[PDB]
């Protein structure tokens, strides 16, 4: 018996602007990613050395980046569960940070997706253009096919009154964790007071990391929102200074 | 009424694949999904249900299916 109505995906900026405890806490995330063994992942602060690391940790996902200098973004396909359509990078024109729309089409249960992952434009005096962006993707999952359901998940880096600034989500556009209820274990994908890897101890927290999806009503349908990597490596520190998130959502046809 | 059904499809090779479907969602719509899914063509299989075959216009409603029920897949 096979579930074709159940798709899994974690989201993850993995920090791989940080040099220290690099081949480690990347064998931290791969371990986290076999536990739950999602059928895609986005990958966001990925340098060339953690690519190689996935290759051969991870063989079981097909890979596609964002890039190849500096740091990049990334979506891991599960081979065999996914089937590769196609590909597409949107670029953001006055990036700042070299950040950009990744974009892949694929086949998952039978269901076209459009898969959707970003790191958007960084720190509070940058907001500006982290607007610019939000609308770029917000406007790109609109121009997708009827027929296809686009899934968007990134560290956004968004904050709090930033969305209302830029217009709101659009009619057929929710967002994962509000759309559950807002619940309170995940609320905070980057928290400094439960997290001490960029050693700041002065307790801010954001949800940076957030999933939007469009769909018509009822057709995509979340069922859960799990925070991942609150698993202190042999370090002490943890794979990131964000945590993962862990979403399993309803495709109904 | 933010409701669907689960519906099975079971396969001469004893394969059985979880769909949900709204209840007056184009049955269509699953066949072209389980042919992208297991890599087949519409025109090699065919589908029935208790007994007979299945128009892609007709719904689970106008079939009268219900949660859990099987669709039958022939090469
Ligand atoms: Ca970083």
């Amino acid at each position: 018996l096979e579930d074709s109505s159940t798709i899994s995906f974690i989201t993850w900026n993995i920090d791989g602007l940080d040099g220290c405890n690099l081949p480690e806490r990347a064998r931290g995330v791969c371990s986290c990613l076999a536990l739950y063994s999602p059928d895609v992942v986005f990958l966001q602060e990925v340098i060339p050395p953690y690519c190689a690391y996935l290759k051969k940790r991870a063989a079981s996902y097909t890979i596609i980046t964002g890039n190849e200098e500096g740091y990049f973004t990334a979506i891991l396909l599960k081979k065999g569960r996914v089937k590769f359509k196609s590909q597409e990078i949107i670029p953001f024109p006055n990036t700042k940070m070299m950040r950009n729309l990744l974009c892949v089409n694929v086949s998952l249960g039978g269901n076209e997706f459009c898969l959707m992952t970003s790191h958007l434009e960084s720190t509070r005096e940058h907001s500006a253009e982290r607007i610019r962006q939000l609308k770029t993707v917000l406007g790109k999952m609109q121009e997708a096919p009827d027929s296809t359901t686009v899934i968007f998940a990134g560290d956004t880096n968004l904050r709090d009154q930033e969305v209302i600034k830029c217009g709101g989500l659009p009619d057929n556009v929710f967002d994962a964790w509000e759309f559950l209820g807002k619940p309170k274990h995940c609320q905070y994908t980057w928290d400094t007071k439960a997290n001490n890897n960029l050693r700041i101890p002065a307790a801010y927290k954001h949800r940076f990391d957030r999933i939007f999806f469009r769909a018509e009503e009822g057709h995509l349908i979340p069922q859960s929102l799990d925070l991942v990597g609150l698993e202190k490596l042999d370090c002490g520190r943890f794979p990131s200074d964000h945590w993962g998130l862990l979403c399993t959502l309803n495709v109904v046809l | 009424n933010n409701d669907h059904i689960n519906l099975k499809v079971a396969g001469q090779d004893g394969s059985v694949v979880q769909f949900k479907i709204k209840r007056h969602t184009p049955l269509s719509k699953l066949m072209k999904a389980y042919c992208e899914r297991q890599g087949l063509s519409m025109r090699q299989i065919r589908f029935r249900f208790d007994g007979q075959p299945i128009n892609e216009t007709d719904t689970p409603a106008q079939l009268e299916m219900e949660d859990e029920d099987t669709i039958d897949v022939f090469q």
